[PDB]
């Protein structure tokens, strides 16, 4: 309830700021002023053309490493279990495999960007 | 299928313990030390019947014993207890840690006036025995009669008559 | 045992971060099995009363079950107060 | 097809999680624990074919606890009749159903 | 690919299948399927080319959609009964969703389209794996829940699979597509008897796997992927072509060969029920599979096609690495009909 | 029928699914799925699953960042399509919207079966539990039990993650 | 003490609902007042739709989203 | 059954149809797959939250983990397809026609 | 299906303890001889595929083929016989325990039954 009111207040304040910024000043837009910005001249191609991604392999690994966070965040609560020896074995197992996966991608030159 | 039987309102009338949660938390340790027997009888009733309708008298006894406990506190010293529960009421988590002096004064009063000893750590959490005349319920789950199982596999194994008996095979 | 010294020397000269990481991870793996305080941690976890202790029906054959919380029977937490 | 390695070795690889009445942490019970245990007990050992017809009552109670179709329909019927009667104007609900009651601890 | 990584991937595929077979929990069976797919995708792409990438992509999309449907069926079954155990499948809508999910994992018609394309786009080793080992887990799950299976839907899909496999196989010149269509028809034969007797399903599965292993191993021994490349084999390995012809006859289902036994048992089991029309249609449709098997046998063993001059150089070299169990698979794929009553050790 | 908050959140969930279901460019499909993830987080917050909602929101935010990178790299065109820039996309969008509105109307007005069985509505507050117990939270204890009860799940999941890293390496190797 | 008070409060709300629906539904010809929807006769915990069903929307929301929204 | 369950199931059906229908870019199909994961997660969480089953609170976590595994697999395949053809168009994946 | 679930059955036994109360198949059983023939055929096909003298190339490996097939066949036959014995045992017990479903009908002689006659002409 209060978080909804807070979010609404923040979004409304930002929107009113945009509205003020767009309706208070004197607008004079003509074709040359709104043209795309290159440093001095006109662009050759488009900004919508494909832009090659040299770290594409690290990005996919980020998805798999991100989900290893969902497995480790309940660890503060798991420390309150009675049988700590099986919990600590499983928590360390979950991090050794995460370390071994990082080591594997490192040694196979997976962490290097495409040249 | 069937009518749910509910108690009448006059069966649900008792004198209420109308002190706030801070007063209750300030009193909790001594209250558990003194009012243990009715509370344990009520909770044994509660986990043995699995029905709020079958343990109303035990709950009324719980209320009565708690009211007498608070009456004793009110009769012998109310000032140190008021200070203690004012502490407890101020903090948002009702932490015991935030005044041990007022708790000390309350403990001294209840010890040198009523002879009450505050329970130590690990005592109120013990599982205790309770002696009741209430008969153990025969079937609290209201279970039906379980269906009769398949009888058994009895006898000695003998070779199949004329073997497999599949089409032309003779074994 | 002689070449491993030179291997560790080279690693410490070139990759101190990896050496530190492996030493810390190995210590974290092995030390808990050699500690006498992990049993204390387990028993502390076991002594936290999250749930209500349901009383037992008295049948007359329970010499080790208390009749009252302040009775001498039952578990003791004096080891925790001094810990 | 199904190789029951767990039953052979007594392992419990995944049986701990199959039913609501099986050893939850901190003894937290399911919403329909009693219905499920009644159905399982009645159902146990008679086989699947016999169980559907014979224990149909326990399973029906368990499903009613899980999804609460009958209770919702009964409550909706009572509410609709009450709405019709107050639109007709001959019911005048008591103060304790309009937030004007005396609460109890 | 590194041999260690390849072995790890193959063992991960096998461990996913075993996890599907040994699990009593629906979530664990789903995890087994997902692990199987995850390790299976690279194996199809072991030899890299655009066709292998296409096959991997199509297989991934089909299996991912099937996994979606399977998880949705599991969740609906949980909603209508708080049960996680693989059993009678208390809800019928969830049961229909599960049946279509598993059928599309298997390749049963009308979901059969992915199989010919994926088999053609990969090598013969990956095709062997796909057409033999990847059928065990869905069939195991289908066997476990055959009591709640709907006869009208399953039998419709089985008859459709038999018809479509028979018809599509007639048009094919490539060997991998022929094997895929025969796989679809055999899948239909397996799933037709599933609501009646799962022992017959397992028997047909074992016989089909033996014949398929023999046929792929023969096609790998003689490195042939088309009809005319196999037409050359008689000039280098006549014994291989003769064994292939006998294996093809067995695949067709003509007695006294091993292939005849599974259909014979399925027909008997269906006629123990009323079920008279459908086995008749199934046999008359398996005639098509026999026809294109015979076309292959004509092109490869019963006639001698023209050869090339460079075969004289191949005449001087031996087959370097010999696959083990090829002799055993051929014998089990042809001369096992007299041991038919031994199917009682399957229930 | 009490402030309709769960209803509104679920309706926005379906609207976002229709938005990205239309396939009116990856950049806007990612926006739609982000909105759906946020409103789903809210939906499961309203039922007491705060940890699960927050975590799924976080996971999908990361995934959508990766998808945005990949869309600018390999799934872009000269004129990316928005929901009103193409007849097929707009038609699918409005069809999904009208289907959602139609099923909502035929559910609120009448209790008639759509696919599985007819529902009631009545506000999803009716089916709650009255549960007065616990100084902990049930969801957090259940999730934390992944290390004490779910050893087998941890083993299979960790193996799958390591295998997935190896698999992406092998697939994108190339050659 | 809290357990006893909760039992009494729930039972009183259920009795009030019983009397109220007995008055409301007595016009209906074949309505069994107080009929259970379960075959079993053991006690079944209420659903909050059976307790706060006849009450105001403020109380319904305080019972449903009261603790969740209190931050 | 509540009405929020209708909304979640309709979301799943919409995502399934969106996946089934293919336009041009492969990326959009992977978006539909991930949406189907999102809907399955929400449905599982709601059912699991409603009936107090404590031990199944972890299965949505595993569901998300294997969802990420599928997403990574699809992204790797899309990388390779785009490298082969320069676009992620499904029209190019037609070599196995013949 | 039918035999998958039965009371008192060990999952992966392949040969329960109650199977030892059955007569073992003779070593000269014709099915065992056929299994040995299958082993011999496998050995001959192995010789022919590898381009070796089919009848005489490897005697030790052919012997291993034959004995392996016989060895597997013996236990296969034991399990086959055990399962058929279980089938007959269960069927007889079910017939005995349900008399009203399997009643012994009255014995009629062909002098009393009236069969219609169809001439051939
Ligand atoms: C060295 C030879 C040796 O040691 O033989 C000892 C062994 C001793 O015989 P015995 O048990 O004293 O004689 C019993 C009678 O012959 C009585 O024989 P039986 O009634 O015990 O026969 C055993 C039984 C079961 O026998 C078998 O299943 C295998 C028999 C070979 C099948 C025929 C095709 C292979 C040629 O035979 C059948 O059921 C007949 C069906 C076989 C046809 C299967 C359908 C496909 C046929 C091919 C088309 O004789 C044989 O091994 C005969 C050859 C086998
Ligand atoms: C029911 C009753 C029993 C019947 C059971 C079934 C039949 C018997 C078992 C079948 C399996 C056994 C053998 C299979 C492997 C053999 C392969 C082979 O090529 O053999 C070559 C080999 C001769 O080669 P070699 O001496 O090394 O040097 C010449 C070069 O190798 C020459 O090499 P190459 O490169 O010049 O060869 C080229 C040739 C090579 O092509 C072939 O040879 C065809 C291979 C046969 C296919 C087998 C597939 C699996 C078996 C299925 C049988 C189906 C039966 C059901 C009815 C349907 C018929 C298909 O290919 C062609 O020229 C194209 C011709 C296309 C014709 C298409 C028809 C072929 C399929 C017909 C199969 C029917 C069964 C034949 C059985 C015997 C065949 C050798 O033949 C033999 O010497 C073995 C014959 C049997 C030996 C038994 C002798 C034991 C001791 C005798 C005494 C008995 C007991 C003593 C005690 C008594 C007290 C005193
Ligand atoms: C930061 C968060 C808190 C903010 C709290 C205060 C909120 C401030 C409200 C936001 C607007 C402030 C902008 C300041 C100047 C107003 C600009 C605009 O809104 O007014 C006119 C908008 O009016 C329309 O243009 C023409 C008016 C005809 C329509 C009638 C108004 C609709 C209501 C019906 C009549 C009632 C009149 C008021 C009596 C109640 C100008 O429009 P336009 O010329 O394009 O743009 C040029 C603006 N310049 C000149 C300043 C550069
Ligand atoms: C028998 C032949 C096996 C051959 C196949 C091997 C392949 C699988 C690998 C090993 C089998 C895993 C079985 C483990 C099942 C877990 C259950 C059992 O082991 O007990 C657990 C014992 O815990 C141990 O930690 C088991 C795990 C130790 C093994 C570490 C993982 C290494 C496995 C290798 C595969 C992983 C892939 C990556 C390689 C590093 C928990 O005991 P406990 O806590 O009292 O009881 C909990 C129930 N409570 C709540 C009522 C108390
Ligand atoms: C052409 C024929 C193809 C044959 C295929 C390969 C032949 C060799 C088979 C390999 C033998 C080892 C397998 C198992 C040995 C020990 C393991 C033991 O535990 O298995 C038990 C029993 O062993 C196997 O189940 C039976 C294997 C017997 C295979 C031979 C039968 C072939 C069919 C008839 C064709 C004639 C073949 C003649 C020989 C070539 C399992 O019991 P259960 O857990 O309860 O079964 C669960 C699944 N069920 C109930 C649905 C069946
Ligand atoms: C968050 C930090 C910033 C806070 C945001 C709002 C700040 C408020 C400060 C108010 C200062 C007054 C603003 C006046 C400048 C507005 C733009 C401007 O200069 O336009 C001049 C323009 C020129 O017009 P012409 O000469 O006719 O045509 C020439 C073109 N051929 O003259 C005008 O129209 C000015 C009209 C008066 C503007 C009203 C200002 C009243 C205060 C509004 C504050 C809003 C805050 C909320
Ligand atoms: C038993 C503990 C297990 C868990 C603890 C570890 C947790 C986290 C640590 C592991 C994370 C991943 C490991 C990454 C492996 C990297 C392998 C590699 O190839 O790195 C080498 C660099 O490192 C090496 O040379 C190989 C290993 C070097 C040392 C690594 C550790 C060796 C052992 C150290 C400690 C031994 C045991 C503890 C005793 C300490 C002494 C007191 C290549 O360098 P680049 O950056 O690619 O080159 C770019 C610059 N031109």
């Amino acid at each position: 309830m209060n978080i909804m009111l807070t979010l609404l207040t923040n979004v409304t304040l930002a929107s009113l700021l945009v509205l003020i910024a767009f309706w208070l000043p004197q607008l004079n837009a003509y074709s040359e002023k709104t043209s795309p910005y290159e440093c001095g001249f006109d662009p050759m191609g488009s900004a919508r053309l494909p832009f090659s991604m040299k770290f594409f392999l690290v990005a996919i690994t980020f998805l798999l490493f991100d989900l290893e966070i969902a497995l480790l965040l309940p660890l503060p609560w798991a420390s309150q279990t009675n049988n700590l020896k099986t919990m600590l074995t499983m928590a360390l197992f979950l991090l050794i495999l995460l370390a071994a996966s990082l080591a594997y991608e490192w040694t196979q030159k997976g962490l290097e960007w495409a040249e | 299928p069937g009518i749910v039987e509910l108690p009448t309102l006059e069966d649900l009338k008792v004198q209420e313990v109308k002190v706030s949660s801070s007063v209750l938390k300030a009193a909790a340790h001594h209250y558990g030390a003194q009012c243990d027997k009715p509370n344990k009888e009520f909770m044994l009733c509660r986990w043995e019947e699995k029905d709020p309708r079958r343990c109303l008298e035990e709950g009324k006894l719980v209320n009565q014993c708690a009211l007498d406990f608070f009456r004793q506190i009110k009769r012998h010293c109310a000032e140190p207890f008021t200070e203690y529960w004012t502490c407890i009421d101020y903090s948002g988590l009702q932490l015991f840690r935030h005044c041990r002096k007022q708790q000390a004064k309350f403990d001294e009063c209840v010890l040198d006036k009523l002879g009450w000893v505050r329970p130590d750590l690990g005592e109120l959490s013990k599982v205790t025995k309770v002696k009741t005349d209430r008969p153990l319920p025969e079937n609290p789950y209201h279970s039906r009669a379980r269906p009769e199982p398949n009888p058994e596999a009895e006898g000695d194994l003998k070779p199949a008559k004329h073997g497999s008996r599949l089409f032309f095979w003779t074994m | 045992a002689g070449r491993i010294a030179s291997f560790l020397k080279n690693a410490w000269a070139k990759e101190p971060v990896l050496v530190a990481s492996f030493a810390i991870g190995g210590l974290a793996i092995i030390l808990p099995s050699l500690s006498p305080y992990t049993n204390y941690a387990i028993r502390i976890n076991r002594a936290t009363p999250y749930n209500y202790p349901v009383p037992l029906r008295d049948d007359g054959n329970m010499p080790d079950v208390p009749s009252h919380p302040q009775d001498p029977q039952g578990p003791s937490l004096e080891w925790l107060k001094n810990l | 097809p199904f190789f029951d390695v767990q039953k052979r070795l007594g392992l419990d690889l995944d049986r701990w999680m199959t039913i609501q009445s099986a050893e939850q942490p901190h003894k937290i019970p399911g919403r329909c624990h009693a219905f499920e245990k009644e159905w399982i007990e009645c159902a146990h050992g008679i086989g699947g074919i016999r169980a559907e017809k014979e224990c149909k009552i326990e399973f029906d109670d368990f499903v009613e606890c899980l999804l609460r179709q009958k209770t919702m329909k009964r409550l909706s019927a009572i509410k609709r009749q009450r709405d019709k009667l107050i639109k007709e104007g001959k019911y005048t609900p008591p103060p304790h159903h309009l937030g004007k009651e005396d609460p109890r601890p | 690919m590194n041999p260690i990584i390849y072995t790890t991937l193959i063992m991960t595929v096998m461990s996913g299948t075993m996890l599907v077979m040994i699990s009593s929990h629906w979530l664990l069976i789903w995890i087994g399927f997902e692990m199987n797919l995850l390790a299976m995708i690279p194996v199809l792409m072991k030899n890299f080319n655009p066709r292998a990438t296409e096959a991997a992509t199509k297989y991934f999309l089909t299996q991912a959609t099937a996994s979606m449907m399977l998880m949705m069926a599991i969740i609906i079954n949980l909603l209508y009964s708080g049960q996680w155990t693989i059993t009678k499948m208390f809800n019928p809508v969830a049961m229909t969703m599960m049946t279509m999910a598993l059928a599309m994992k298997l390749g049963l018609s009308p979901f059969h389209f992915w199989v010919p394309e994926v088999t053609q786009g990969i090598s013969l080793q990956a095709g062997l794996l796909l057409l033999t080992w990847q059928k065990l887990a869905p069939l195991s799950v289908l066997c476990q829940i055959s009591q709640s299976i709907n006869p009208n839907l399953m039998l419709t899909m089985a008859m459709l699979s038999i018809l479509i496999g028979g018809w599509g196989g007639l048009n094919q010149t490539q060997l991998r597509k022929i094997m895929a269509y025969s796989s679809i028809a055999h899948m239909g034969w397996m799933t037709a008897v599933l609501p009646y007797n799962t022992t017959m399903t397992i028997l047909n599965l074992l016989i089909y796997i033996t014949m398929t292993l023999a046929m792929f191993m023969l096609l790998i021994h003689s490195s042939a992927t088309t009809t005319l490349s196999l037409s050359h084999t008689w000039n280098k390995m006549p014994v291989i072509t003769s064994l292939m012809m006998v294996t093809l006859l067995s695949m067709g289902g003509l007695p006294p060969l091993s292939g005849f036994m599974p259909k014979w048992m399925i027909i008997q089991e269906m006629t123990k029920n009323e079920s008279i029309i459908m086995p008749t249609l199934m046999a008359m449709t398996a005639l098509l599979n026999l026809y294109f098997y015979m076309r292959l046998a004509y092109s490869s063993s019963l006639t001698m096609f023209p050869s090339t001059n460079n075969m004289k150089m191949k005449w001087q070299f031996e087959h370097t690495k010999q696959m083990k169990l090829l002799p055993t698979m051929i014998v089990l794929s042809t001369l096992v009909l007299p041991m038919t009553p031994a199917l009682s050790s399957l229930n | 029928m009490t402030m309709y908050i769960a209803f509104i959140l679920s309706t926005i969930f379906v609207i976002g699914f229709v938005g990205f279901s239309s396939k009116p460019s990856p950049i806007y499909g990612g926006l739609g799925l982000i909105v759906s993830g946020g409103v789903g987080c809210g939906i499961v917050l309203n039922f007491g699953g705060s940890f699960l909602g927050l975590m799924v929101f976080l996971i999908y935010l990361g995934g959508m960042l990766v998808v945005f990178g990949y869309t600018t790299a390999m799934a872009t065109e000269m004129y990316p399509e928005v929901w009103v820039s193409n007849k097929t996309v707009f038609g699918a969008f409005v069809s999904g919207l009208m289907m959602e509105f139609c099923m909502v109307y035929y559910a609120l007005k009448e209790e008639e079966v759509e696919i599985i069985f007819k529902f009631n509505g009545l506000g999803d507050w009716v089916i709650y539990d009255t549960g007065d117990s616990g100084f902990f939270s049930e969801e957090a204890m259940g999730i934390a039990a992944l290390y004490s009860y779910g050893t087998w799940l941890v083993i299979v999941t960790g193996w799958s993650l390591l295998i997935g890293v190896v698999v992406i390496m092998e697939i994108t190797r190339g050659n | 003490l809290f357990q006893a008070e909760k039992d009494r409060r729930v039972l009183q709300m259920l009795r009030e609902n019983l009397e109220e629906e007995a008055i409301i539904m007595k016009d209906v010809p074949d309505w069994k007042v107080g009929e259970s929807v379960f075959h079993t006769t053991r006690w079944v915990t209420p659903m909050m739709g059976e307790l706060y069903g006849l009450r105001t929307n403020e109380e319904i929301l305080s019972a449903t989203y009261g603790f969740i929204w209190y931050t | 059954m509540p009405l929020v369950y209708m909304n979640i199931i309709m979301a799943f059906a919409i995502a399934l149809a969106g996946l089934l229908m293919y336009r041009s870019h492969l990326m959009s199909s992977l978006l539909c797959l991930e949406g189907m994961m999102l809907s399955l997660f929400i449905m599982s969480t709601l059912i699991i939250l409603n009936t107090h089953f404590t031990l199944a609170n972890m299965m949505p976590i595993i569901l998300l983990v294997f969802a990420a595994c599928e997403a990574a697999l699809g992204l790797s395949l899309l990388v390779m397809v785009s490298n082969t053809y320069g676009t992620d168009y499904v029209q190019n994946l037609n070599l196995l026609q013949c | 299906t039918m035999m998958s679930g039965r009371p008192g059955r060990v999952p992966l036994q392949f040969l329960p303890n109650e199977a030892r109360s059955l007569p073992p198949p003779k070593l000269t059983d014709p099915r065992l001889v056929y299994m040995g023939f299958l082993g011999y055929c496998s050995g001959l096909i192995d010789n022919a595929i590898r381009r070796r003298p089919v009848v005489s190339a490897g005697l030790h490996r052919q012997l291993l083929y034959v004995t392996s097939f016989v060895f597997f066949g013996y236990y296969l036959l034991k399990r086959q016989d055990y399962m058929y014995a279980l089938r007959d045992h269960d069927m007889f017990a079910y017939v005995k325990s349900h008399p009203e479903d399997f009643p012994e009908k009255d014995k009629k002689t062909y002098g009393e039954i009236l069969e219609e006659f169809h001439p051939v002409r």
